[PDB]
This record gives structure tokens, C-alpha cells and sequence, in this order.
């Protein structure tokens, strides 16, 4: 409607003023259109949806070799490595109840080398050669047989996987950031939706969009798609889902539809008031939907006439040779290891060419015993172990339902107490 | 192989210029029923369909309806609309609509197929890393060792052998004893743990691959992919099948053929087999299975029958409606 | 060894690929069409066309490519920044030269007796800089698509 | 999601318990070196 | 006219978001293995450490 | 130690019945058909075809 002249325009104007008989067209079923022309039961469903630029495939990292095991296990392997080497030293060096002490070649420096050698599956020169020494050596062998066979089970797969990483998974995730930019149409029902929004998420979205420089609004949908494709993944455009699925199935295939529909609305065939066609048009929509014709006409035009062909192209799977870029981190560590080895050999050569004490190490042990006892009591007592989402003092006790504890919150748990 | 030109077509005359399966069948029928015959070829080379908006038959069915021919010893498919205008005999072969694609030319595993899980640039950097570690382990160990050099058993030549033992996972007698010696030995142990295990994990992937045996396994696979064109012989029974079918998969296949340009339909079978061979596997020709068996079993042997027969049909001897010899041919 | 590296960092016959020629070096007119991916001897700095009518023309490589479709993560950025400035082959050439000065200052300025040791370190370090230059080179040639 | 929603991270109390391990192992090495050194002075 | 007015004001949406989602008795987490190559976790190999 | 020769339609039916311990091997040695039969001169014969 024009606001003052009170005449209808558009296709609704063509039906009211008798020019046309039926509007088989993407005409949104609204309230103010319903009062002046009848609508059918909607032949297709749609809603406001998020368009983001399709993210490029995540290449594996430089350090992708340590991806088969989580960073939990790598830290626990290092703890178990140091734990075995100290126990293998302590076991093989007691005063045997003057060459009785010097029998075993396991100092603390050799025992680190036996434990490293057994883990890396290269045999070492020395062997434990004592009953309590061989139990440490025997169990660490069974450790490294299990871990390495677990590690190298599928090591080629973890080096050649790419995953699409969505920056945004839904509308609430777009709510809690400002780096990726919103956008809607400048003149449309979609912008109308964020005016009349009593939902706190959508109202938060509207205060951002109104106060944003440069303007997140675009004048046409064609420019809104281009602002997605220009701004390199830093722009998300809100538009109806049926258009959004159509732009995804067109080349250059660099758009993606994320999230569910924020609202739900429909397209319906419109007839003038009192037309005899209105009853068979209602019933013909219902005949087509049960027969699956509307499912068949949508699956044809939106996806089967699709320039993209995303279904069959992503379906085919190949396994390929490792590239040097896939395992380049292993070579960076190796040449980094070689440069470290020359640097150690130089500084020990300069020191030998150019004052250990029993009293100094005794003070070193007393501080270190207290430093270990201080760090352990502070760790057990204070509760800052794990930073995860958890139940806080909104509804810390399960007092009333439906409240959902602010849908969750960051909560620094501890060994006994959880605190938010 | 139904009707062919005999190699001595110039030397022979009459019926003797033709030879084939239908030529043998027509002789056996006329031997039983005692009638003399002359073998002719249809002019337009089409099997027979109705013209749209003109309602005029063409081809071999068109010659029988319009009285120009007496009997059809031909690969003529018994269908519905043909039965209403001309009588068929009982079927004499059974067949179906099948798919033809180009055989993917298989890549033979070469003599050096064991070097395939790792690229040709990564083996070159392994050897450069093997040289580089064995010299640094030399420079570290034989480094005024403070008689002095005689202590460690790492020359250059033992260092090349220690590093070779670490890579092929076999161990060695000597082992580094200095702290900077145990660093270069320790890092190269971590290097060879990843690279050998990345080899064995990928070699399990290359040995246990089945292969790209078929991009099209069945008819629904053609319906979902639009990278590969598919068409039929124009004015034949196979084109009439996809037009008239109410099956959901076959309706999608008629929607593709009717719209897509350039025209996926062909004029003859020999043209359509060629479009398979000249499209790098991007054209799949829907033809009768008995023709598909014959093309597949002959040189140059680059055609492949994928999937089952899409239905079950038959070839029949056809006479005009109420012809004089319709019952003896049954 | 000093000569072979200065020759290698100087010339530009490193890689033979279907490269973007001088005609498509700028997007000058419509339907230039890169002579349908013409064979190109790219190098460490200069990518230059061969066996064509427009051969003999050169341009600096866009090591940082363009306004393309990327979020520019820090691992790819540091790898491109190294290969752009080619710091690892350049560090190889300087390390080869300093060993050349030490082996020149061996006979002259003799009895210092640690120059010949230090020259061994410069030759080993130049080799380790060389393979770390080869690896970042091959790992920077992933922008070539290879579907 | 695939280890994405909770996104558990370890705070400073966890890492102090880890540093309480590594210090406790270095002391346990040094305490054994004394027990070796006390029998070098005991025997000679 | 009543259904269309309630739909445009989000009343039909707000009543649906209330009744279906406020219960929340179990987080079912029915996604599971959406990505195939899962990093091996400490609970799977904690017996070796024991 | 026994192989029985019978028509293929029965043979596929016995395979799909318990105890499921039969198997149909080989292609059909001959080919024949089952057809709806009408008397001579029946008006039904043309619509049944
Ligand atoms: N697949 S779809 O979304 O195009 C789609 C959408 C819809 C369909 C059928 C299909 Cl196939 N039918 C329904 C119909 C069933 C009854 C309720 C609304 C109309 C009458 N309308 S809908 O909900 O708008
Ligand atoms: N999200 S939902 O399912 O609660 C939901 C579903 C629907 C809603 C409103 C909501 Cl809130 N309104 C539409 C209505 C609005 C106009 C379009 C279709 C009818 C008339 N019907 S629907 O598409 O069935
Ligand atoms: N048997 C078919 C061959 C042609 C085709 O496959 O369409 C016919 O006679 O019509």
C-alpha cells in the first residue's frame, strides 16, 4: 500500500483492480495482503536465513603430525617419560650391601636415553640387567607398544584431512562477536523483523545494525550477495532461505547457508476475493503437496538445474600420496634439532677450553622440597583447574525448571568446588 | 550383428549381399513357411516412432503400417503403441535397456609402485635429511673431544651407518654418548618415527583401495550427476520409454534429455557408440543390452556395461495388422 | 658450492608450470585467456613464459597473490613471508661466502688453527640453510591448484 | 559439537600441579645423588 | 486473521520456543561423530598409564 | 553332492525360503516364457495382449 493514496500496487494491485485472476508467484503470505485478497495454503516454506561466504578448506597445520593424539596424551607421555627415567635411575643406583656402586651404567643421564630409545622404537646400547631394573624396562616397553601402535594407526589420514570451519554456526554465535559483519536489506520485511523483535538475541542484533559504520544495509539483494563475496568472509547477509539456497547452487559456488530459519513464513497463490477459482486453487495445492510434485519441482529447480553440482562432486573420495607440505613440520624440527646440536657442542667446547658443591645442592633440595610442597598445596586448595561451561548461581541449585541457567556460562571449576 | 553388408557385397547380388543374425532367422522362417523373400533396408534408417503434431509413423514400423513392406525381421522392440498398429510375433530374444560408458583406462601399478605413498619431492628431502644428519653427527662427535678423537666410534662412515640403521628401524651397535651427540640422535629418531609410520599408514591405504571401478553403478547414479550427458537413439523404442514412464528416476532422466543442449540424442547406434568414445567418458549411451553385449566384446574394447537392465523387453517379428502370414510366423 | 648456489639463486629456471604469462600478468583485455595455461619457467623471483609468441617477458611473482578468497591465517602468512624474501637461500649464499673467506684466510694468517674448524661449521650450516630453503620452496608451491 | 561447544581449557592451578610434578622429580633425583655421595664419604 | 497476526508478532514462535525447549531434561548430544577422523582421547588409553 | 535342474522361477523362490540353504548358479540354459492363455476367437484375446 501507498501510505496516503490508499491504492495497492504490484501483483496484489493487479488482483484487486481486476487486471489478473491468479498470482502464481513468490508472494509472501502477510496479514495486510490477506485482508484484501485470498491466499492459498502456502506452496513453499521459507524464513530469514544467514548467508556467509564459503570458507576455504582448512589445510593441516605445520604441526599436524601430533594430531592423532590429543594434547592430553602428549603431556601425559612426557610425564610418563620423566617418571620412568627417574625410577629407572633410583632403582639401579643404591648402595649395594670399591666397584659395587659403579656396576650399572644407568645414571640419570643414561636413563633418560634408555627411556627415549624404547619409546622411539630404536634399540639402545645399554640394558637394565637387574631384576628391579628390568621391571621398569619391561613395563615401559609395553607402554610404548600400545601407544605407538595407537599413534601410527591412521597417521596418514590425520595429515590429509581438510574440514570446513564455520565461523558462525547459528544466530546466537553471530550475536556474540563484532568481527564478522551483519547485513540485511535496506527496504524489506527482513529489516521489519528486527524492529518488532522482543527476542533479546534479535534485539541485540538490531541495535548493532542501526549503529554500524559503514552501513551494513544494502539497497538490493544482488549487492548483498556481492558484499558477501567481496568482503572475504567478514560479512554475513540475512535474507530469505529460498533465495539463499538458490545462490548457493550457482557458480562461483562461494556462498553457504548456515543456521536454521529465524522466522517461518510462506509463499501462497493469491486469488481475488470471491473468485470461484479460490476453492479449487486451495485444493490443487493440497493435491500437489501430497503427490510430492511440490517436493519434485523444488528439488528440480533449486538443486538439479544447479550450476554447482555440490552433491556428486563432494561425494567422490580419493587417497593420495603425502606431499612435502603435509609433513614439513617434521623437517623444521629436524633442522631445528641440528642447529641446536651444533650450538650445544660449541658452548661446551668454549667452556672446557676456558664449582659444584655438596652444600649448594643441599640448599637446592630444601628449597625445591618447599617449592614442590608449596605448588601442590596451592593446586589442591585453590580451584582454577578447568575453564568450561557450567552451572552457576543463576540456578546453581535446580530450584525451578525452564530457567536453563542463562543457557550456560563460563565456569572455573576445581577439584571440589565449581565457581562461575 | 542383425543385418550386415557382406564383405563380398560387390561380388554378390540379391539377398546374398546381406548376412547377419536376422538374415539367418529370415531364412529359417521362410524354410518353415515356404515363401520367397527379398531383403531391403529402411530408407531413413529409423526403427519407428510417431511424428509429434503430424501423427505419421516413420521407419520400419512406418513401412509396415503404410503397406510398403510385408514383414520385419529386425531388432524391433515389442512396445505398447507399436502393438496397436501392427501385430508382433512371440519374442525371439530377450533384452533390456542398459547403459554404455567408456571403460576407464586402468593405471597399471608400475615396477616402482612401492614409492607411491610418498611423493617424489619427499623422498628427495629424506635423502637430503639423511646426508645432513650424518654429517652433523660427525661434526659433533669428532670435535676436539679432549686420546681425544679416539674415544667415540663415530667417524663419518660410522655416522652414515648409524643414521641408516635408525631410518630402516634396525638399530646399530654404536650409540651416541655425548650430550650434543644424543640430541642429533634423538631428533633423527623422532624424524624417522613419523616418516616411516606415515609411509606404512599410507601404504595400507594404497594397497587396500578397490579402485575407481565405476562412476555410474546404476541408473539412479545417472539421475543425480549432471557432469555426464546421456541420450538415446532418436525415433527408437528406448526414447519412447523415457517419455512414457511414470517411474520417479526415469522421469528425471527424461527431464534432462529433453532440455539439455547440445542434443544428447543420436541418429544411429554407430554414431552413439562413437560419442561415448570421443567424450572422455562424459557421455553415457542408453542402448539395448543385446547391442551393448556385442559392442563390448569387440575391439577396440573401450565400452562398459554398467548396472542392470533398466527393464525387460523383447524383439519381435512384425507383420501388418491382420496380415496373411501373422499366425504362421507365431 | 659457492658458484652453484649463486647461479641457482640468480637464474629463474626453477620450476616448469602452466603459469600466468605476461599477457595475463595484468587482466588487460577480455578473452586474453592465458594462451590456455601456457608453459612457464617460474623461478625464485621471476616467472617467465617459454616456447610461445610472448616468451622473453618477465615479471616479479605475486608471493602474496591478490585479493583472493582467504582469511590469511598466520601459518600460511609466515611461510609466504619467508619464501617472498627468500631468506633461507640468501642465508645459504652468505654462509657459503664466509666459509670462502675462512678457507682464504687459512694459508694466510695460519697457526690461528681454529679458522679451519670454523670453516667447517660455515659449510655445514650453509647446507642446513639450503635444505630448509628447498622445503619452504616446495611447500610454498601449493598455490598451484592440482585438482 | 566435535569437541567444540564446551571448549575446556586448563587454568593455572592445573599447570602448578604439573610444575609440582617436575620439581618433585628433580628433587628426587638430587636426593639420590646425596645418598650416593654420603657413601662415597662413608667408604672413601 | 488471528493465526497470521500471531505469526507475524512471533507469538506462535515464542510459544513454540517455550514448550519444546524449556524442558531440557537430557542434553542428548545426538551429533556424535559429525567429523570422521577423531583425535584419540586419554580415556581410551588410560589403562596403559595405570 | 547333488545339483538339481529346474526352472529358474521356482529356483529363485526356493532360495528365498528358509532354511535358506539353496543357491542358483549359472545362467539359464534355455529360455521360455509364461503367458496368459485365452481360447481361440475370444474377444478377450486382444485386450489381454
Ligand atoms: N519442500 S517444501 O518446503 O517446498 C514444501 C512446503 C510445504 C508443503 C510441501 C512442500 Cl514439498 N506443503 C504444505 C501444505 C500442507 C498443508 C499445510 C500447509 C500446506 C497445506 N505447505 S508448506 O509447508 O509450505
Ligand atoms: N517456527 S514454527 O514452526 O513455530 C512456525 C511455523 C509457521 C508459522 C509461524 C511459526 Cl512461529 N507461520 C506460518 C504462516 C504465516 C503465513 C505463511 C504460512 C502461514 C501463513 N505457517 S508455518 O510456516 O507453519
Ligand atoms: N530395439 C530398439 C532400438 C532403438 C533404440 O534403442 O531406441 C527399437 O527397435 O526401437
Amino acid at each position: 500500500r501507498d501510505a496516503d493514496t490508499k491504492i495497492w500496487n504490484g501483483m496484489v494491485g493487479e488482483l484487486v483492480y481486476g487486471k489478473a485472476d491468479i498470482a502464481i508467484a513468490p508472494l509472501t503470505i502477510t496479514l495486510v495482503r490477506e485482508e484484501v485478497i485470498d491466499f492459498s495454503k502456502p506452496f513453499m516454506s521459507l524464513g530469514i536465513s544467514i548467508m556467509i561466504k564459503k570458507p576455504q578448506k582448512s589445510k593441516p597445520g605445520v604441526f599436524s603430525f601430533l594430531d592423532p593424539l590429543a594434547y592430553e596424551i602428549w603431556m601425559c607421555i612426557v610425564f610418563a617419560y620423566i617418571g620412568v627415567s627417574v625410577v629407572l635411575f633410583l632403582v639401579s643406583r643404591f648402595s649395594p650391601y670399591q666397584s659395587s656402586e659403579s656396576t650399572n651404567e644407568f645414571g640419570i643421564f643414561n636413563s633418560l636415553w634408555f627411556s627415549l630409545g624404547a619409546f622411539m622404537q630404536q634399540g639402545c646400547d645399554i640394558s637394565p640387567r637387574s631384576l628391579s631394573g628390568r621391571i621398569v624396562g619391561g613395563v615401559w616397553w609395553f607402554f610404548t607398544l600400545i601407544i605407538i601402535s595407537s599413534y601410527t594407526a591412521n597417521l596418514a589420514a590425520f595429515l590429509t584431512v581438510e574440514r570446513m570451519v564455520s565461523p558462525i554456526e547459528s544466530a546466537e554465535d553471530l550475536s556474540k562477536q563484532t568481527e564478522i559483519a551483519y547485513g540485511t536489506l535496506d527496504s524489506g520485511s527482513t529489516k521489519e523483523f528486527f524492529r518488532r523483535s522482543k527476542i533479546a538475541v534479535f534485539d541485540k542484533m538490531w541495535t548493532y545494525m542501526r549503529s554500524a559504520e559503514p552501513s551494513v544495509f544494502v539497497r538490493t539483494t544482488a549487492e548483498g550477495v556481492a558484499r558477501v563475496r567481496k568482503s572475504k568472509g567478514k560479512y554475513a547477509y540475512l535474507l530469505e532461505s529460498t533465495m539463499n539456497e538458490y545462490i548457493e547452487q550457482r557458480k562461483p559456488c562461494d556462498t553457504m547457508k548456515v543456521g536454521g530459519n529465524l522466522d517461518s513464513k510462506g509463499y501462497g497463490i493469491a486469488t481475488p476475493k470471491g473468485s470461484s477459482l479460490g476453492t479449487p486453487v486451495n485444493l490443487a495445492v493440497l493435491k500437489l503437496s501430497e503427490q510430492g510434485v511440490l517436493d519434485k519441482l523444488k528439488n528440480k529447480w533449486w538443486y538439479d538445474k544447479g550450476e554447482c553440482g555440490a552433491k556428486d562432486s563432494g561425494s567422490k573420495e580419493k587417497t593420495s600420496a603425502l606431499s612435502l607440505s603435509n609433513v614439513a613440520g617434521v623437517f623444521y624440527i629436524l633442522v631445528g634439532g641440528l642447529g641446536l646440536a651444533m650450538l650445544v657442542a660449541l658452548i661446551e667446547f668454549c667452556y672446557k677450553s676456558r664449582l659444584f658443591d655438596r652444600g649448594v645442592q643441599m640448599l637446592l633440595t630444601t628449597v625445591g622440597a618447599f617449592a614442590a610442597f608449596s605448588l601442590m598445596t596451592i593446586a589442591v586448595g585453590t580451584d582454577y583447574w578447568l575453564y568450561s561451561r557450567g552451572v552457576c548461581k543463576t540456578k546453581s541449585v535446580s530450584e525451578d525448571e525452564t530457567s536453563k541457567k542463562n543457557e550456560e556460562v563460563m565456569t572455573h571449576s576445581g577439584l571440589w568446588r565449581t565457581c562461575c | 550383428p542383425y543385418v550386415m553388408m557382406k564383405k563380398n557385397h560387390e561380388m554378390l547380388e540379391g539377398n546374398e549381399r546381406y548376412e547377419g543374425y536376422c538374415v539367418d532367422l529370415a531364412a529359417e522362417i521362410a524354410k518353415h513357411c515356404g515363401f520367397k523373400y527379398k531383403l531391403t533396408i529402411v530408407g531413413d534408417g529409423k526403427y519407428g516412432a510417431r511424428d509429434a503434431d503430424t501423427k505419421i509413423w516413420n521407419g520400419m514400423v512406418g513401412e509396415l503400417v503404410y503397406g510398403k513392406a510385408d514383414i520385419a525381421i529386425a531388432p524391433l522392440t515389442i512396445t505398447l503403441v507399436r502393438e496397436e498398429v501392427i501385430d508382433f510375433s512371440k519374442p525371439f530374444m530377450s533384452l533390456g535397456i542398459s547403459i554404455m560408458i567408456k571403460k576407464p583406462q586402468k593405471s597399471k601399478p608400475g615396477v616402482f609402485s612401492f614409492l607411491d605413498p610418498l611423493a617424489y619431492e619427499i623422498w628427495m628431502c629424506i635423502v637430503f635429511a639423511y646426508i645432513g644428519v650424518s654429517v652433523v653427527l660427525f661434526l659433533v662427535s669428532r670435535f676436539s673431544p679432549y686420546s681425544s678423537e679416539s674415544t667415540n666410534e663415530f667417524g663419518i662412515f660410522n655416522s652414515l651407518w648409524f643414521s641408516l640403521g635408525a631410518f630402516m628401524q634396525q638399530g646399530c651397535d654404536i650409540s651416541p654418548r655425548s650430550l650434543s651427540g644424543r640430541i642429533v640422535g634423538g631428533v633423527w629418531w623422532f624424524f624417522t618415527l613419523i616418516i616411516i609410520s606415515s609411509y606404512t599408514a599410507n601404504l595400507a591405504a594404497f594397497l587396500t583401495v578397490e579402485r575407481m571401478v565405476s562412476p555410474i553403478e546404476s541408473a539412479e547414479d545417472l539421475s543425480k550427476q549432471t557432469e555426464i550427458a546421456y541420450g538415446t537413439l532418436d525415433s527408437g523404442s528406448t526414447k519412447e520409454f523415457f517419455r512414457r514412464s511414470k517411474i520417479a528416476v526415469f522421469d528425471k532422466m527424461w527431464t534432462y534429455m529433453r532440455s539439455a543442449e547440445p542434443s544428447v540424442f543420436v541418429r544411429t547406434t554407430a554414431e552413439g557408440v562413437a560419442r561415448v568414445r570421443k567424450s572422455k567418458g562424459k557421455y553415457a549411451y542408453l542402448l539395448e543390452s543385446t547391442m551393448n553385449e556385442y559392442i563390448e566384446q569387440r575391439k577396440p574394447c573401450d565400452t562398459m556395461k554398467v548396472g542392470g537392465n533398466l527393464d525387460s523387453k523383447g524383439y519381435g517379428i512384425a507383420t501388418p495388422k491382420g496380415s496373411s502370414l501373422g499366425t504362421p510366423v507365431n | 658450492a659457492f658458484s652453484l648456489m649463486t647461479i641457482a639463486v640468480g637464474t629463474d629456471y626453477w620450476l616448469y608450470s602452466r603459469g600466468v604469462c605476461k599477457t595475463k600478468s595484468v587482466s588487460e583485455d577480455e578473452t586474453s585467456k592465458k594462451n590456455e595455461e601456457v608453459m612457464t619457467h617460474s623461478g625464485l623471483w621471476r616467472t617467465c613464459c617459454l616456447e610461445g609468441n610472448f616468451k622473453g617477458l618477465c615479471k616479479q611473482i605475486d608471493h602474496f597473490p591478490e585479493d583472493a578468497d582467504y582469511e590469511a591465517d598466520t601459518a600460511e602468512y609466515f611461510l609466504r613471508a619467508v619464501r617472498a624474501s627468500s631468506i633461507f637461500p640468501i642465508l645459504s649464499v652468505i654462509l657459503l661466502f664466509m666459509g670462502g673467506l675462512c678457507i682464504a684466510a687459512s694459508e694466510f694468517y695460519k697457526t690461528r688453527h681454529n679458522i679451519i674448524l670454523s670453516a667447517g661449521i660455515f659449510f655445514v650450516s650453509a647446507g642446513l640453510s639450503n635444505i630448509i630453503g628447498i622445503i619452504v620452496y616446495i611447500s610454498a608451491n601449493a598455490g598451484d591448484p592440482s585438482k | 559439537s566435535d569437541s567444540k561447544k564446551n571448549s575446556y581449557s586448563y587454568g593455572w592451578s592445573f599447570y602448578f600441579g604439573a610444575l609440582s610434578f617436575i620439581i618433585a622429580e628433580m628433587v628426587g633425583v638430587l636426593a639420590v645423588h646425596m645418598f650416593i655421595d654420603r657413601h662415597k664419604q662413608l667408604t672413601g
